[PDB]
């Protein structure tokens, strides 16, 4: 699923 | 050229309209990042994470409690307005728009905004920790032992708010500690809600950006998929760009965007 930022 | 962009505006039967941080600034609703956007000691990275919440759910309450309150007193801008009237108005044509926010501020909703798609959850809403329940709640304070807790006062005494008295779940058999249904640091989108906008974003034919960038997190995701099908996207911001340069508009949401959508 997708990390929000990216995760950064 | 802003004609040109209404060239494209008239012709349109389905447009997107992403929206980020900026719109809710103009509203002057705080986003806590960067420059003197501390909430006490804290900024938003420090406190919107499934770690935070564990730890010390009181203090990230008192937190959460304080954005809700906050919000009593800001009210949509033009932006959000220009919006919410301009999906009545087409759809009354039978063209469609639809809003993909990553503000979780509700101010597209009360701004009458209805097809909106809110990516990172809402401050008025909540999550049960135990049977994952998703409520509506707008209730201020949102429970007794909040009430007037919050404070964003660097000095603040911490509330300290024992946890079976923070929100708690209504289901009787539950009980369960209701956490904010934001989504925080370190966890993923709903996917859902990720395919419904994948999927307006292949139907659109006209895509919006504002208050963010497309280059930038979340606008990133998508614009690609619109733009490598040929579809226009324009930007509403306050950030500049070069001599050398997809339509831009540099300002104000506020002022910008409603001569655009008129
Ligand atoms: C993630 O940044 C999260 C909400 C989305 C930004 C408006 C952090 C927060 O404000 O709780
Ligand atoms: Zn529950």
């Amino acid at each position: 699923g997708v990390l929000k930022e990216y995760g950064v | 050229d802003l004609t040109a962009f209404r060239e494209h505006f008239a012709k349109a039967k389905h447009i997107a309209i992403i929206t980020g941080a900026g719109v809710s600034a103009e509203s002057g609703v705080p986003t806590f990042r960067g420059p003197g956007g501390f909430w006490r000691k804290w900024q938003a990275q420090d406190l919107a994470t499934p770690e935070a919440f564990s730890r010390d759910p009181s203090l990230v309450w008192e937190f959460y409690h304080y954005r809700r309150e906050v919000m009593r007193s800001k009210m949509p801008n033009p932006a959000h307005l220009a919006i919410a009237e301009c999906e009545a108005r087409l759809g009354q044509q039978g063209r469609s728009v639809v809003i993909i926010t990553q503000n979780i501020d509700e101010l597209h909703h009360r701004a009458g905004s209805k097809h909106v798609y809110e990516i990172h959850g809402s401050l008025f809403k909540t999550r049960c920790m135990s049977c994952g329940e998703v409520k509506a709640n707008h209730k201020s304070p949102i429970c007794p032992a909040l009430d007037g807790k919050g404070a964003p006062d660097p000095n603040t005494k911490e509330a300290r708010i024992p946890v079976e008295l923070l929100p708690r779940c209504e289901r009787k058999s539950c009980n369960g500690l209701l956490r904010p249904h934001v989504v925080w640091f370190g966890e993923t989108l709903d996917s859902d809600i990720l395919t419904a906008v994948e999927r307006e974003l292949e139907k659109c034919d006209l895509c919006l950006v504002v208050g963010t960038s497309s280059i930038v997190y979340p606008a990133a995701m998508f614009a690609p998929q619109v733009a490598s099908r040929g579809v226009p996207v324009a930007e509403f911001n306050m950030e500049c760009t070069p001599a050398t340069q997809k339509y831009h508009f540099e300002g104000p949401c506020g002022s910008t965007l409603p001569p655009a959508l008129e």
